């Protein structure tokens, strides 16, 4: 609900959202990944195509 | 390609290389050959390969 | 240990970098059909007996060794 | 004044000595840009890029 340019700062600066992990077979949930490079477009629009 | 295989290799990227083995033999196979119907295509695709 | 500290600031005010997605080189998740269960995310619920709760689980709900497409993806419904 | 105040926003930045440095470099528009990979030292190292 905050404001806009908090948003995209918060969206490079931080993960979030809960993503799944990569590599793994039953797809996980991570919390601290030790080098993951997730970018999620569909959290911040909230949009499935 | 060291992209695929910076993670190691783990079933899902094994799975994913082994795809990818199938493919690129499917296509890419004889490409003198094709080299000959592709037309225009003449020099720039046989010294990229 | 070797230890080294560094420190960076970011002079101008408006946005100085970005980046883009250029060229797809894999699809790592595999867009196929693999349901999640329940059973495996309630396993404290169950109906009222022990034979109807029994053969629901076995009929339906039941590591994979191998997998050809690659990291599954649950479904939900 | 801003010329009267240049030297003292360069803080021996000028001083420095120049040496030429290897880059591929572009022309976009009427920017002069310089563009490169830096994937071999992280090939070399094992880590992902």
């Amino acid at each position: 609900n905050r404001g806009l340019y908090n948003m995209v700062n918060e969206y490079s600066q931080r993960l979030g959202g809960h993503p799944a992990t990569s590599n793994t077979e039953v797809q996980f949930v991570v919390i601290a990944g030790t080098d993951v490079f997730l970018e999620q477009p569909c959290s911040f629009l909230q949009e499935a195509f | 390609d060291p992209t695929f295989t910076e993670r190691g290799f783990s079933k899902t990227v094994k799975s994913d290389l082994i795809a990818m083995f199938k493919r690129h033999l499917l296509e890419h196979s004889f490409f003198l050959d094709r080299a000959e119907n592709m037309g225009s295509g003449f020099s720039q695709y046989v010294r990229s390969r | 240990e070797v230890h080294h500290e560094m420190a960076s600031i970011d002079t101008g005010l408006s946005y100085s970098s970005t980046m883009t997605p250029a060229r797809v080189a894999a699809i790592t998740t595999d867009m196929g059909i693999h349901t999640q269960d329940f059973f495996s995310v309630f396993p404290a619920e169950a109906f009222g007996n022990q034979q109807v709760n029994d053969y629901i689980k076995a009929k339906v709900g039941a590591g994979a060794p191998g997998l050809c497409h690659g990291q599954q993806a649950t479904c939900e419904i | 004044s801003t010329k009267s105040d240049l030297p003292a926003v360069a803080a021996g930045v000028e001083d420095q000595p120049r040496v030429p440095i290897s880059a591929a470099v572009i022309k976009l528009g009427n920017h002069a840009v310089a563009v490169e990979s830096l994937q071999k030292m992280y090939n070399d190292t094992q880590s992902p890029y």
